[PDB]
DNA sequence: CGTTTTATTTTTTTTTTTAAA
């Protein structure tokens, strides 16, 4: 999707692969495949491949430091200043959608619907969960659906 | 004296004709028959300077310029054609030498485009290794299949690695390979060869000269290795080729034949910017006519309501996007679509069919006769293992095309509310249980929306006439009033003119010109080196008059506006600011807004 | 490419006066403006009606061809041949007829808007009364499309209407 | 101068279509 041409669809392609590399893929991902196109002895086309390039190291703003983990959330130094000081929030209302205006509510509160429920420590009798569920209605032409379009962008697995 | 020995055929007749006919060559045309035109040299020599120079190989030629020369070039080329053209091919090959001799002479050319047909329906035995040209219009969109041309051997002792190519299918076994010693038996292996590429959709015949009551019959043929998807598919095209023919495997117990042949084409070619004029396009843009001048061309003999002339206004000088290239965000695309409304049987087709005849993303269409859902390329059967593919959509084929589109309240609840969002966001989720993926296709719309009446009821405000409600059926910018005059003052005019076309018998070339094609070109340099923006001075109007827009929203049974329309108003802003000689807002173009807004909002009295 | 000939009934009833047009009928206005032509056949209670009709449907019971001694029967073949000599005439419409024409046509569109619970017009009937006259020339094989040319026009028109209040 | 050839049926999901007071 990062290629897309007008007129033509995604069209499908066919592949094998070796053992270290088998059943280690998941959900839409970008890696980098080997172009060793080979032949059908039948013929018809195929291809092949050897090698793909699909947080304990730490994500974006960071330099490395200690934590739980190497650098899982390391960079508290630099966090903590925007962990606490709880108008921070106001950033997470504000600094989020600066280019939309809406009501302030719904910008005050979703994420927490991006971020982690519940998951304690009970029964096997029954499940206790997290998440929630969600909605948003009005009516159109009052801008109800850039939000959605846009988490595609920001967030994982905004299909 | 010397051919094969079942013809009348040689080399060097064919080659000498013809490089004396690119001798005897000035452009033909433009230098020695037509002499009214000009481009003096043999094209060919110029195009070798303008291929060199231009460094831009695969040419394209015609052959038709021969009906001067030597005609039993003509017919010999005409029936033995994969036996001498590749001869003409070689006379390019020498003319390089021509004009440069020490080139980098390592590549070749592309190439007929002469040559009649009538139809497909019905041809003979006489027809069988000959040339052809037809059209029509186009279904699928293939995929490829190659196919081989050499073997590559292996060995056992010392590494017997030999190698040959094919004739077109065998390869000869003496014990060992090109018989080396015969340390070992004979190998072969199949891959480190030659392939050669192709593909196969086919073509529906779309004239008008279709037999009564008579179904599609429809042709096809492959490609060769450098004809391979030149073609966004499906639309009005040509094709030249031979007629080609093959015998097929009876049954398929064992090797007995058919004896009835299958045929189809051999494939070739398809049918489908000037620095000199520069004076009328500036004379056009500076000239204040454009409000009807070239509005007042389009219709050819009718005035029906010129001020929907002035609505063909709307719609050309090439509209501008407002892409997002600073931030990224937000896929802000201009789209732009307008219905023509109805209540009378008015001309709601006519121009839908002037235009699909004239722009070749043709279509027409209306609700009862065809699915919502005709996006789908079905899988009723198909000649796969049930790998069930939905090939290709047909109604979003039109690549800023056009599908015109008749009756609209006409269908269903799921048909027509199906596409409240395509408009203006061009995506096409396929999230079923099949292949997936979010796709891209925007275009132009048009229709000849009617209410649940014949006649529009008189006593009434307009958003109740529509089953829409005020936020549906008040929904575009406008969506055009079609009305009769209710006297007989404007019904005889039309009449008067027009009554005589069969009668006229002539065309009067009138100071509103009838331009053959001088319009048709400044249009396609509408969109090249200047850039439409908007600063300070064309956007404050309704950024202060959207008091205007939306304070009559206080009622029910009016209508305001609603916050789509300043979109379409700020693509509005696009067309006007570079003809007229300011790529910068001006500011009266939003006048055109309200010169076509409240002629139908503002009559909202009650 | 096809030549439609609609056929139907009335609604419930046998034409009752008091139900009007489209008050009887239920047929959207789309499909009667792509008709040229629309015609309710009644024909009452006639004491001397019936009879004609019924001795001449008679006639071909205790015979079998029923038209003596008026005309020269036509055959099949016959009549197709004739009928196959006709239509390339391409006939003349001399242009006195063009200013004269729309103007006939106004006539109409005046006694349409007079009543005001009356027919609606399409431009198609205008395109009407111009399509049918040149075609009769066809069968006048003159290529002279003439005042008879469209009088005749006119005057079947006229008797498609103007024949159920009286 | 000898010794051998050849068959498939029911269920899915889509897009079509069709039913009652
Ligand atoms: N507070 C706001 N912030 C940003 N944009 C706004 C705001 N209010 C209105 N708009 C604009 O109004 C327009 C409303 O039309 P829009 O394209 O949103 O339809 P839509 O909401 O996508 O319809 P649907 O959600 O039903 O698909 C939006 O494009 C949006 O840019
Ligand atoms: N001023 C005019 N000039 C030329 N043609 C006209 C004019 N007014 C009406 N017509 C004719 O009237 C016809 C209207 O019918 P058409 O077949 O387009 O109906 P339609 O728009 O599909 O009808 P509806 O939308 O009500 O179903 C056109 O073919 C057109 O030729």
């Amino acid at each position: 999707q990062a290629e897309l041409p007008r007129g033509c669809i995604p069209r499908a392609v066919e592949i094998i692969l070796r053992s270290e590399l088998v059943e280690t893929v998941q959900a839409g991902d970008r890696y980098d495949f080997t172009g060793t196109l080979i032949v059908v002895p039948d013929y018809r086309m195929a291809f092949l491949a050897c090698s793909v390039q699909a947080t304990d190291l730490p994500m974006s703003e960071v330099t490395a430091e200690d934590m739980k983990k190497q650098m899982t959330d390391a960079e508290w130094h630099k966090i903590y200043e925007m962990s606490k000081d709880r108008n921070l929030y106001q950033n997470l209302i504000s600094s989020l959608f600066p280019s939309i205006y809406g009501n302030d509510e719904v910008k005050r509160g979703i994420l927490l619907q991006q971020f982690g429920g519940v998951a304690k420590t009970t029964t096997e009798k029954t499940s206790l969960r997290g998440d929630i569920n969600v909605c948003i209605v009005g009516d159109p032409s009052t801008a109800k659906s850039q939000f959605l379009k846009q988490v595609s962008d920001f967030s994982p697995r905004a299909i | 004296q010397l051919v094969v020995w079942g013809t009348n055929v040689v080399v060097s007749q064919c080659k000498s004709k013809f490089k004396s006919f690119i001798m005897r060559f000035i452009d033909p045309s433009a230098e020695q028959d037509e002499i009214s035109e000009n481009i003096n040299q043999p094209l060919y020599l110029q195009k070798l300077e303008e291929i060199h120079t231009l460094e831009e190989p695969y040419l394209n030629l015609n052959c038709a310029h021969l009906k001067t020369f030597d005609q039993d070039l003509y017919r010999q080329l005409i029936c033995y054609p994969q036996e001498v053209i590749p001869g003409f091919d070689m006379a390019i090959n020498e003319m390089f030498f021509e004009r440069y001799p020490a080139a980098l002479l390592e590549h070749q050319i592309q190439v007929f485009n002469a040559d009649k047909t009538r139809n497909m329906r019905s041809l003979n035995p006489e027809d069988m290794d000959q040339l052809i040209s037809i059209s029509g219009m186009v279904i699928r969109s293939s995929n490829v299949i190659p196919e081989m041309r050499e073997a590559f051997f292996s060995c056992n002792i010392c590494s017997f690695s030999t190698t040959v190519e094919v004739d077109r299918g065998r390869i000869n076994q003496p014990t060992l390979c090109t018989n080396c010693n015969t340390n070992h038996c004979f190998r072969l292996i199949h891959n480190r060869s030659e392939f050669t590429d192709k593909q196969l959709v086919k073509l529906q015949e779309s004239p008008d000269d279709m037999a009564a009551g008579q179904t599609p019959h429809n042709v096809l043929l492959y490609a060769h290795n450098d004809l391979v998807d030149k073609v966004q598919p499906g639309d009005r095209v040509t094709v030249t080729g031979i007629y080609r023919a093959t015998p097929l495997k009876t049954g398929g117990l064992s090797s007995s034949v058919k004896s009835v042949y299958k045929t189809h084409v051999d494939v070739v070619h398809f049918r489908k910017f000037p620095p000199e004029r520069v004076e009328l396009l500036q004379l056009l843009a500076k000239k204040p006519d454009i409000y009807d001048r070239l509005a007042r061309a389009i219709a050819p003999s009718i005035y029906e309501n010129d001020d929907i002339k002035k609505g063909i206004l709307l719609q050309l000088f090439g509209g501008t996007k407002k892409k997002h290239a600073t931030l990224g965000r937000q896929n802000f695309r201009s789209e732009i679509h307008l219905l023509l409304c109805g209540d009378p049987g008015t001309s709601k087709s006519q121009m839908l069919q002037y235009v699909f005849n004239l722009v070749p993303r043709s279509q027409y269409t209306s609700g009862r006769g065809s699915s919502a859902v005709g996006l789908t390329a079905y899988v009723t059967k198909d000649p796969e293992t049930r790998q069930l593919v939905l090939q290709t959509g047909a109604l979003v084929l039109a690549d800023n095309g056009v599908c015109c589109i008749d009756e609209f309240d006409k269908m269903n609840d799921s048909t027509r509310s199906v596409l409240h969002e395509v408009m203006e966001q061009q995506t096409l989720s396929i999230a079923k249980a099949g292949i997936i993926c979010q796709l891209n296709a925007r275009t132009s719309i048009l229709a000849a929306a009617n209410p649940a009446e014949s006649q529009w009821n008189k006593r009434k405000n307009i958003i109740d006439n529509v089953q829409l409600p005020h936020t549906l059926l008040s929904r575009f910018d406008l969506i055009f009033l079609v009305l009769d005059p209710q006297d007989e003052i404007f019904d005889k005019r039309l009449a008067s003119h027009l009554v005589s076309l069969y009668y006229v018998t002539r065309h009067e070339e009138e100071d509103t010109m009838f331009d053959m094609s001088v319009l048709r070109d400044y249009i396609a340099y509408a969109r090249e080196h200047l850039s439409p923006t908007l600063s300070d001075e064309a956007q404050q109007r309704l950024i202060q008059a959207y008091v205007d827009m939306r304070k009559v929203g206080a009622g029910r049974g009016q209508i305001s506006a609603y916050p789509r329309q300043l979109e379409s108003l700020i693509r509005l802003s696009e067309a006007h600011a570079k003809v007229r000689l300011s790529n910068q807002v001006e500011l009266l173009d939003v006048e055109e807004a309200w010169r076509l807004h409240r002629e139908a909002l503002k009559q909202s009295a009650t | 490419r096809v030549s439609i000939l609609a056929a139907a009934n009335p609604a419930f009833g046998r034409y009752n006066p008091r139900r009007t047009v489209e008050q009887n009928i239920q047929l959207p206005a789309a499909l009667l403006s792509r008709f040229d032509l629309l015609w309710l056949i009644q024909d009452k209670p006639d004491r001397d009606n019936d009879l004609r009709l019924a001795k001449h449907i008679t006639y071909v019971h205790s015979h079998s061809k029923q038209p003596p001694t008026r005309v020269k029967a036509l055959d099949m073949n016959l009549m197709r041949r004739y009928i196959n000599l006709c239509k390339r005439k391409n006939p003349t419409i001399p242009d006195e007829l063009t200013d004269y024409i729309v103007g006939a046509y106004v006539e109409l569109r005046r006694e349409a808007r007079n009543q005001k619970d009356m027919t609606f017009t399409s431009a198609r009937n205008l395109l009407g009364i111009l399509r049918l006259s040149t075609a009769l020339a066809r069968l006048r094989l003159s290529d002279s499309v003439e005042k008879d040319d469209v009088a005749e026009a006119l005057r079947l028109l006229e008797m498609s209407k103007d024949s159920l209040n009286q």
